[PDB]
């Protein structure tokens, strides 16, 4: 069933941007969704998303742009110990020149660059690039 | 295709969508404030009835229930408009 | 059927199970539905059925067993006859 | 797609944004709690009350009119049933399947619909043991079941 | 004169007196009376808006709010006309408990209901502001900066009362909560 609500959503916003779809809604919604999408907003990977408030769960509607090649999700949230952060961002991103492993540490949800500035580890969620 | 303004969907194309599939989940049902010929009394019948709606008076019976909406009996009116 | 109504009378109302109490409650006149089963042997049938007619009490020959009655009473056990004194919200009485 | 069947259907109820009462309604939190009250008294299930109250009567949802949901109104006054209505509907069902299996020992079909039904019982039961509405002891038994209805 | 319909620890005369005196003035009035004896405010503030024409926000205990709603339309009409050049609106004085971190721990402390949590409060604050309009649905923007702008769909029944206000409400929580919101007057179902 709905186990992981990212994988759910991120499939459907990778899986639109292939078709070139202009915008998409994501059915279940969550806090973690919002908080990881707002990360994608900063590096440009999407445009402004506007969350509907069906009284229950939430829907979102994501303005897409052309720019997202793929976003995916590492499904079990392994615990990343900062020394490993490299070994991951080697084998999970296309280059050292862009690509963003979104993860979730002590000091909020954020990309790997921002966990490195603050010097924290924590749990991998996914990656967009 | 390539541009469907999902957030501002024109009123028609939610009514041709299954209740839970809509942008916001709303029902496709209603109550009706019902006259009936004998008594002037108005009962507050819910379209999709399930049970037989009897008159606040007594004798007459308003709504046989069927699959979807309720079958009003013979010659009796109703009033949607609200909310 | 008189599983559902009876069930409700047990919880809420008043009763007497079986015999002798039931017949006392007819004697007294304070019982106004005697539920016989089938399997009440046909003398007792006719002598309760008579002995209630005279009081002016409704009788029921429940399509039962002695047992399918016990089970229906939420009793766990053999009840041939019973008398209902007072119902709850149950419209067992007509 | 359902617990125990292939059919992957969806047909469910669906409320609006709005929750605030809809102004037809007279009654008030009291007169609804006066009415739930009299229906449960008469002998109806918490589902069945919610029913009577909407079709004939007026209340979209008790929950919105009063503070709490039907069961709590019965339970906080002590008209609530012994076990959950939701469960003895399965138990009553089981005992009905039992019966005709006991006359017709060929019905292979009835010998899921029993096994399934038994399993939808046990399954239910063992939260009612962790949510603690049932005491940690009660158990099915075929024999003692027919009585329990 | 002032202090009799504002009891909560908070006196500070200025408006609270003048506004409660206008409540007291509305008791010298047929039918708008007796039902007003039971009622009672707590505090009140003057707050300006972007346009210039400031609004008076009135707080209420909370259990009384559901009684203030019976009077509100008739109330506002009269004291808005009295205490002129200004908009008036009622809010319930909700508590907002802090979140129990492990830091701010669980030494004891009775629960902390959802009613009394954060996001329930500013949401019920919405239902207190636009009493006559009533909410039909929210959307919630995220601009490319990250600034979260809400959009509140209100109904239509008593739009006329509320349509002129709007940018008072926009001004209102932005003092109370700290959130920026504009109101839209839409289709039906
Ligand atoms: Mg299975």
């Amino acid at each position: 069933v709905r186990m992981n609500v990212l994988a759910d959503a991120l499939k459907s916003i990778n899986n639109a941007e292939k078709r070139g779809k202009r915008q998409v809604l994501i059915r279940p919604c969550s806090k973690v969704i919002v908080r990881f999408l707002t990360v994608m907003m900063k590096h440009g990977y999407i445009g402004e998303f506007e969350i509907i408030d069906d009284h229950r769960a939430g829907k979102i509607v994501v303005n897409l742009t052309g720019r997202l090649n793929k976003c995916g999700v590492i499904s079990p949230r392994f615990d990343v110990q900062l020394k490993d952060l490299e070994k991951w961002q080697n084998n999970l991103l296309p280059s050292r020149q862009f690509g963003f492993i979104v993860l979730t540490t002590s000091a909020g949800i954020m990309d790997h660059e921002e966990a490195r500035r603050k010097h924290t580890g924590g749990k991998i969620l996914g990656f967009f690039f | 295709p390539l541009a469907k303004d999902l957030l501002h969907p024109s009123p028609e194309e939610e009514k041709r969508k299954h209740k839970k599939k809509r942008l916001v989940q709303s029902p496709n049902s209603y109550f009706m404030d019902v006259k009936c010929p004998g008594c002037y009394k108005i009962t507050t019948v819910f379209s999709h009835a399930q049970t037989v709606v009897l008159c606040v008076g007594c004798s007459t019976v308003l709504c046989q229930p069927t699959g979807g909406k309720a079958r009003l009996t013979e010659g009796c009116s109703f009033r949607r408009k609200q909310h | 059927s008189i599983n559902s109504r009876l069930q409700l009378v047990m919880k809420s109302g008043k009763y007497v199970l079986g015999y002798k109490q039931t017949l006392k409650m007819i004697r007294q006149g304070k019982a106004k539905l005697v539920i016989l089963a089938n399997n009440c042997p046909a003398l007792r049938k006719s002598e309760i059925e008579y002995y209630a007619m005279l009081a002016k009490t409704g009788v029921h020959h429940y399509s039962g067993n002695n047992i399918e009655l016990g089970t229906a009473c939420g009793k766990y056990y053999r009840v041939c006859t019973l008398a209902i004194i007072d119902p709850g919200d149950s419209d067992i009485i007509r | 797609g359902r617990m125990h069947a292939p059919g992957k259907g969806l047909s469910q109820s669906a409320l609006p944004y709005r929750r605030s009462v809809p102004t037809w309604l007279k009654l008030t939190s009291d007169d609804v709690k006066e009415q739930i009250y009299k229906l449960a008294k008469k002998g109806l299930t918490p589902s069945q009350i919610g029913v009577i109250l909407r079709d004939s009567h007026g209340v979209a949802q008790v929950r919105f009119v009063t503070g709490n949901k039907i069961l709590r109104i019965l339970k906080s006054k002590g008209l609530a049933p012994d076990l959950p209505e939701d469960l003895y509907h399965l138990i009553k069902k089981a005992v009905a399947v039992r019966k005709h299996l006991e006359r017709n020992r060929k019905d292979k079909d009835a010998k899921f619909r029993l096994i399934l039904i038994e399993s939808r019982i046990h399954r239910l039961a063992r939260y009612y043991k962790t949510k603690r509405v049932l005491p940690p002891n009660w158990k099915y038994e075929s024999s003692t079941a027919s009585a329990l209805v | 004169s002032a202090k009799i319909v504002k009891p909560n620890g908070e006196k500070p005369d200025e408006f609270e007196s003048g506004i409660s005196q206008a409540l007291l003035e509305l008791e010298m009035n047929s039918d708008l009376k007796a039902q007003l004896r039971e009622l009672n405010i707590t505090a009140a503030k003057e707050i300006e808006v972007g346009g210039g024409r400031k609004a008076i926000i009135i707080f209420v205990p909370v259990p009384q709010l559901k009684s203030f709603q019976k009077i509100q339309v008739r109330l506002v009409r009269e004291l808005e006309k009295k205490f002129s050049g200004k908009h008036v609106v009622f809010i319930a004085q909700r508590r907002i408990l802090p979140k129990p971190t492990r830091k701010s721990r669980t030494k004891n402390k009775q629960k902390r209901p959802r009613s009394r949590t954060l996001t329930a409060v500013h949401d019920a604050i919405l239902e207190d502001l636009v009493f006559p309009s009533e909410i039909v649905g929210k959307r919630i923007r995220v601009k490319l900066d990250g600034s979260r702008l809400i959009k509140v769909h209100l109904d239509k029944a008593q739009q006329n009362n509320v349509e002129h206000k709007v940018e008072t409400f926009s001004g209102v929580y932005k003092k109370l909560t700290g959130k920026d919101v504009n109101f839209e007057f839409p289709e039906f179902q």
